[PDB]
């Protein structure tokens, strides 16, 4: 890995790309510059902070990415501890600056193998009380190695629990109730698996992170990447979108912020993963009180879901995802209720099409399938 | 058998995650293509960066700690 420069130019280009898509820009300064007695060297952020401040600029900061394997990168080892220091010098600096508001988060440390566990564990106790969010990382497999079983294994999928759990252990420890993201995460390491992380079969690993994800905690997840070389990105290289774009916008328009509980009253408990939120109120379809299932069937037979009381006859919206053939799970392209999902033009998406269900039908999932059900005048108090 | 008793907890939300729950990165690596501003600048990929509005855009990667900001570089 070699040092590389870029310009006022590139900082505009990307402020404006997310200022123009109403996404909030939050940008990673280089951890690796370092004094003499290896503190961090805040100069050259203090440049960008300065030039950003200088065009009203509204940036959110991170410090460094993957700290644990910082030996690795370049030979250099930064303990937590120091690291800590680091991000408290890089507070007082935006508190100096016309931002003194703006949002810092970190580490950015990987997923809590032993020796990273400890690095969390020390950066918060030292640093701690200037983050807003404690960032991590989370990967199912390495791109290399991945094969099309590993992304319908719900053994592969369940790996994720653990990884949680040993997070919140760590910030519960440390810094109690603080906010706990994902901070880059996808499929597979290594820009992605080829064929795999591009394909219908991604949406499995994807759907379910984010199931697992609002379940256990994790208030933000950061999809690695929206664009870019590495296959797990959500748009290609043409500017078309792949099946986890479709999937990400129907989760967006469907899926509440409240998150509640569903469950299989099977044993099994397995192949088929079940997430409840309160319905998105912004979806002018839907109403106060209106829940969102969404639902992986990782069977390879159709299974047919019965809702409880009081919810049995109530009017439900299909949003059933499947692979446009002849490529099956391994399609780049998806249809919605049985129909392709296609950008009508340059500057226009489709409508994403409900299919009503008769009153006290049982939901059918075919098999290797994932699906949306908007339970409509459902009226529950907690989503009011 | 093929069919499948769910039980919901509806009582109280467990969680509220963030409206921005989904958001995405563009890796820093990006940085170092020559045509990041033909990319970026494109109509058609900001028309589906609009569609995951409200979102957070993380700028950062491995090549996070091998990026340094030179004003005078054009
Ligand atoms: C299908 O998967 C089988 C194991 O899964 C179980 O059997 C099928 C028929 C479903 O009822 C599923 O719900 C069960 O958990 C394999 O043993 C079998 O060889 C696979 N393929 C078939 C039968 O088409
Ligand atoms: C997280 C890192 O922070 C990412 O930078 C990394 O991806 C980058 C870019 C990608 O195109 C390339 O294939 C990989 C590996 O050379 O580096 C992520 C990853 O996919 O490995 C992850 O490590
Ligand atoms: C990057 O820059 C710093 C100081 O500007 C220098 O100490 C370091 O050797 C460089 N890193 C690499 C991997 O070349
Ligand atoms: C930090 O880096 C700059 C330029 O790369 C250097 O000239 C300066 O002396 C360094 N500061 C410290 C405190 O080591
Ligand atoms: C910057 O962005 C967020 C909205 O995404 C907002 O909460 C905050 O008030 C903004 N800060 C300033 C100083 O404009
Ligand atoms: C962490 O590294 C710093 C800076 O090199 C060092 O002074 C400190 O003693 C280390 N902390 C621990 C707990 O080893
Ligand atoms: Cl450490
Ligand atoms: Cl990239």
């Amino acid at each position: 890995f070699k040092n590389s420069t870029y310009s006022r130019s590139s900082v505009d280009v990307l402020y404006t790309f997310a200022n123009c898509s109403g996404l909030d820009l939050i940008f990673g300064l280089n951890a690796l510059l370092r004094t003499a007695d290896l503190q961090w060297n805040s100069s050259n952020a203090q440049l960008l902070l300065d030039y950003c401040s200088s065009k009203g600029y509204n940036i959110s900061w991170e410090l460094g990415n993957e700290p644990n394997s910082f030996l690795k990168k370049a030979d250099i080892f930064i303990n937590g501890s120091q690291l800590g220091e680091d991000f408290i010098q890089l507070h007082k600096l935006l508190r100096k600056s016309t931002f003194k508001n703006a949002k810092l988060y970190g580490p950015d440390v990987g997923q809590p193998r032993r020796k990273t566990a400890k690095m969390l564990k020390s950066f918060l106790k030292a640093g701690g009380e200037v983050i807003d969010s404690v960032t991590w990382h989370h990967y199912y497999l390495n791109g290399r190695t991945a094969t099309r079983e590993d992304f319908l294994n719900p053994d592969v999928l369940d790996i994720f629990i653990s990884s949680v759990q040993k997070v919140f252990q760590v910030v519960e420890s440390t810094r109690p109730g603080k906010k706990v993201w994902l901070g880059e995460t996808s499929s597979a390491y290594g820009g992605g698996a080829p064929l795999l992380s591009d394909t219908f079969a991604a949406g499995f690993m994807w759907l379910d992170k984010l199931g697992l994800s609002a379940r256990m905690g994790i208030e933000v997840v950061m999809r690695q990447v929206f664009f870019g070389a590495g296959n797990y990105h959500l748009v290609d290289e043409n500017f078309d979108p792949l099946p986890d774009y479709w999937l990400s916008l129907l989760f967006k328009k469907l899926v509440g912020t409240k998150v509640l509980m569903a469950s299989v009253q099977g044993s099994k408990r397995r192949k088929l993963r079940v997430y409840l939120h309160c319905t998105n109120t912004d979806n002018p379809r839907y109403k106060e009180g209106d829940l969102t299932l969404y639902a992986i069937n990782l069977h390879n037979v159709t299974k047919y879901l019965r809702l409880p009381y009081p919810f049995s006859n109530k009017q439900v919206d299909k949003y059933l995802l499947r692979p446009l053939g002849p490529h099956g799970l391994l399609s780049k392209s998806v249809q919605l209720n049985g129909l392709t999902l296609k950008m009508v033009d340059d500057q226009t998406l489709p409508p994403l099409m409900e299919k009503p269900l008769r009153p006290g039908s049982s939901l059918g999932l075919p098999a290797f399938s994932y699906s949306f059900f908007v339970i409509r005048n459902a009226k529950v108090a907690a989503c009011i | 058998q093929d069919v499948v008793d769910l039980d919901f907890f509806t009582q109280e939300p467990l969680h509220l995650v963030s409206p921005s729950f989904l958001s995405v990165t563009i890796d820093a690596n990006l940085a170092t293509d020559p045509r990041f501003l033909i990319l970026l600048g494109s109509p058609k990929l900001r028309t589906l960066a609009r569609g995951l509005s409200p979102a957070y855009l993380r700028f950062g990667g491995t090549k996070t700690d091998f990026l340094i900001f030179d004003p005078k570089k054009e």
